[PDB]
């Protein structure tokens, strides 16, 4: 059964937790959603009409101890329009998660590094969105909410 | 079972907006080929729903799910809905259904 | 938790018939679309159980619960039996499942 | 924790009514001494009867009012099939009982007053039938205390 | 047909069209009466010997109350091979109207129904029989008000 | 003798002169109590687990109407080897003299009886007791006006 | 009669810890399914208590008793607590229930 | 004249290690059905809301092992009444290299949530920390919490 | 010891009343859950005596005392009856138990 | 009234004396303690968080005699771990109950032995003690505190 | 995943057949937080409140006639007192009778515990020993013990 | 066992090549820091392997596995050939073994 | 869409073999007089498909639904293959199409 309707494009995806080292896109979870349009091609969200749209993505990234020196972990949306058929970045973020250290005698440090991203803009019909990380093997998508990206039309 | 959709009995009131849901089961179908039907309460044909305006499409391939929400239900809109797909492997090449029927109750536009 | 799955653990002998029961706490989850699952011990295979003969399905929409006996056990019914329902409110469509492990001795 | 120990079959229900539904009747199946497994499905407050077969049937309602608003008060309680070989209800059981006696309290206060009914009957079912126990005054209902109204088939 | 047989059993259910008689009908709506239990003489034959499940309801209607001072009873006599004798293997009493005969008010009708129901060890030839003491109260107008029945326990 | 028969069964009658009291008897005529249930403290134990029918009836029989609204009851209880408390599987209340408490008078004899049944399940040594709380207004005359019995199904 | 909540009634202090203690009489319900609620003073809901943290849950199956220490008193915490448990034999399901208030003063 | 439930909530400063929320305050909102209650927000109305919060921790030293910064916004719902995760963040401020004997390094470490999710009338959203002992609650809007239906 | 049941051995006639008092000597047991138990000589199961109609229960916190009086006695309430408490302080909590019995003959 | 805030997760269990010839574990009993997360599922002690305990357990065997001279006494704490999912004994002891004459004639000579086992282990989460003894019919839990087992957080 | 304080439970070197050495580096045993293994000696890293204990269980498959005496004695030499003394000891005679002989077979095992608390200075060397090594069963695991914790 | 060595007790006359496998069981251990040890015709004691050279090792840290190819086969000696691996959980620091007979003949 | 064809989006490699089917949803166009088109990626030609050889086609008037298999597939074959069928029930004559792009990619 149904209550009020409620409209706007609108998606909240988060993070498949079974999908080892990738980040696949979800919608049937209990805190999600994906309506009124809002289609999820390929691990991409196609803007149904045009307007103001919202975007933001979390992501959390983990590692049990620092490996190398120059780790450097990046997140970005992305956007290829119809207008302009190359994939541009919307928002972007670098984070280095290790300054050096790279523990020689020591029993593994755990580390925990999140990004987050957010801003409007005017997208066309049939725009792609994506949400890309250049590292999916440090995705901490464990306990819940950690990993998501949405966008709503304003 | 090779399609799943989920609101079997749906009951709204006049000017409302009903969503159904289908999720596809069989991992060969396409959530590119989505096909949907409606066949009025007493007539026999079914007619396919074109995906404009009022009938909105929401379609997620990741975990091949796709729904159908309509707005300014009327009571003109009583009827069986199902939802389709086209599946194809190797040499073969099918399609899936499923099912669910929606009743719509009137106004009754109160008189003073 | 959304859907309780209440005997987590069964130790049956072959031909006898263990009761696996699921309850509703999510409101918008439907006692109408139910599915169980099941996944054979050492297969990376989780199939999808059909109600019929040997597989029953006992549903209550008051509670929310439903459960699902099975009968003539055999040696390759061991593994782990999940409950699934389709939840429905407003823009909002999700499932939801529980978690309980069956192992029959000969 | 504990495990089951014992094995047994026939489609057999045993509903007692919702002591926490006030002015309704909501068949439970979720407490202490009422059955529901073997195939029974209870859908909206009524039975589906899950196979072809013999069943006995019955049901009883506890009714309970602290006073007679009218002298023409009717308790009735029936269970009815609609079935998938002809799609209209029909009563299977029915009885009707008069509670109030010539009073209306008039001359006097309230008095709390009880009386039941009681159904039973063998009849043959089919797969997919929807059987409903089923009273006209759902405001009488006393599910206070213990077993006092239930409804119930099992088959032979 | 489609399905397989059970055991002997019945479900008699009174003739609507029958004034002042409880005759007990078996070719009707939702009554059986199969597997040997025969109805000759408004009592059912009990094709083998075992366990039987015996029950019976009966409804009760007047329109109006007298101070008749009425007891209804209802009950199920069995007259065996063994003791041809018949004696009653469930009964009940009941009095209706407790009043003097109300003045005021006219009609007021009044309902009482009476339900019997047991276990029993059967032999072959027993002839039980359901049966009431005033049958020009009986209201067996609707469905399934006044019934008689056995089953093989 | 006949045909063997198993199934645990029991249907017991009142003792008729049992004064204000309630006392079950098994070996009275058309009355059965075999195949391992046995008659305890004026009670019934169950000698294996399975799915039972269980029924009672008792009449209740005045000859006065005192004290304004009077409550008579009937429950079955089970107290079970799992949980050792007396509780209810099977009840039901009621009034039998209505509002007007006669005032005249002295002679005007009431009946009111009560039916109880349904199916449980019951476990090795649960005790069923059936009661009721005025065994003044007993009515154990007569034939199977008053009666209590399980058997499994 | 069935599941015996001992500590009825409490009065502690902000910054205490209250335990509650609940008792299986029953033998077919199950420690394995052991369920926590809250209803604060005013609210209309009864909350789902979380196994985690400020709220430590022991158990012996052996007694067929589980406890609740709850730790960090604030006077947000005044409300009445009961304890869950899922009971199944047979071809029976059911669950058992108690009682028990809590109020803290600051 | 401005509609749609809103709320703004900003960290007291003079709470004794504790993270409660105000309202009465210059840039903080709360109105249009939103109340704050036992320190959790209360949704007014069913609808898409938008959901954020900031917390700042600020430590004097890395002491003995790691420290993990978490920042959570909950959710319980009428429909489901256990309080679930709708936003979540985790943070390790020590990169090891505890101070070994010598004086300390202060370190800061915020983190930001935000979503946007569907709410039932009656819902309670909660903005919730691990180590209230880190708050840094010294200037003003590094701590906050809001919700804003859309 | 903790729990003390004062009359060990009751004989009493059909139609009268039995008391049996149990004072609790340590101090972490409640008198509020107070529980009593029946075992009818014979039997193998301990019933739990539920608290109304028939059997009045009477308190006081101050000394830790609680009695079990009985009335309308009949001869199926012979066995012996013991009284119970729930007993809690700190990270403790535990139960006690007592011990006497009665008997019932007819008056013929 | 508990008026005795504590913490540390303790248990201090004794053996069920009316349970004939088996160790079941009891913490409703006088001066038993099992609380602040230790958990008893069969007649095994869960550990409810990560850290250094320290673990002992008493048992006390009596017999009406020895009859013959094949009995061995056996007294062990065994672990299974999450990290080594196999049981292996942290503290065992072993006494020859009877140590000799076997007793031929006008037995009637009840014995008593004693055996008592403690130390100091690393616990993990989720990690399953539990204490075992070789014949559970010689078991005498007839007196107090002759029989018990128990862990306390350090 | 923290940490605690001065601890240690060390445990006999099974392939030391014959002698008695102390091993850290062993599967469920514990040496950290500054107890050092010297020698067969514990050295306390603090002055504080310590737990002492030991076990160790004896095991011959013979009853000779010169009345077994074992010990098993846990000593400490402090800073303020240069002295071997015990802190903590016992003996037991295992056979009593006159050697198995007629029936010679005596798989003989007897356990000794010891514990206690005490307040230990910086550098004190914790030792505990038995007077014959020869009987010691490190067969199966932890039934050979030594340890220490601070309270 | 914590150690599990698959290949052991063989008769491999001078000249030969196989891994031998040791397999982790305790998640404590680690792939690294580990050495290998080969006995002196099981008559006296075990020998330290060096680094390299003669001895072949293969390290995977994902099947949490180590194994040992026996190349360039001469008469070195016989005897019981262990591995071991260094394991350490936050207070505790120990270790764990293997074992595996090799017999070697001449043509 | 009278005419449905089905494989909109496909991306094989060099030495593949691509299946195109098209279904017919108006009952008055025939499955014999089918048709076949394909159209080079920045050509302004749509070419017509023979069909021998590489092109197998698969037909089934039952169900109104027709197939094409094709087989070598080399780099030169990316574009966008139509289908077609001509349609007559009373004085109406008319054709259909439908719509599916494909792209190869090369090997070393
Ligand atoms: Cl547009």
């Amino acid at each position: 059964s149904s209550r009020t309707p409620s409209d706007k494009p609108v998606a909240h995806v988060v993070a498949n937790p079974q999908a080892e080292g990738q980040l696949q896109w979800l919608n049937r979870r209990a805190n999600a959603l994906l309506a009124n349009g809002v289609e999820l091609r390929d691990n991409q969200l196609v803007v149904p009409s045009e307007g103001l749209y919202l975007i933001y993505s979390q992501v959390l990234f983990k590692g049990q101890g620092c490996p190398s020196t120059h780790v450097l972990l990046t997140h970005t949306i992305s956007r290829i329009a119809v207008s302009y058929q190359t994939k541009v970045n919307l928002l972007s973020a670098i984070k280095s998660p290790c300054q050096r250290e790279t523990p020689e005698g020591a029993e593994a440090k755990p580390w925990y590094e999140p990004i987050y991203l957010g801003g409007v803009f005017q997208l066309e019909k049939g725009d792609r969105l994506s949400a890309e990380i250049n590292r999916p093997d440090y995705l901490d998508f464990a306990e819940s909410g950690q990993v998501y990206f949405g966008i709503i039309a304003l | 079972a090779r399609v799943d959709q989920t609101p079997q009995t749906i009951t709204k009131e006049t000017g409302e907006s009903l969503t159904i849901n289908c999720v596809l089961r069989d991992s060969h179908c396409a959530t590119s080929s989505t096909y949907w039907y409606r066949k009025k309460s007493g007539s026999t044909n079914e007619e396919s729903i074109s995906k404009g305006g009022r009938y909105v499409e929401t379609v997620n391939s990741g975990s091949k799910s796709f729904s159908l929400r309509i707005n300014d239900l009327t009571v003109e809109d009583s009827g069986t809905y199902r939802c389709a797909s086209e599946c194809q492997y190797g040499l073969a090449e099918y399609d899936v259904y499923g099912g669910g029927t929606v009743v719509t109750v009137n106004a009754a536009a109160h008189h003073h």
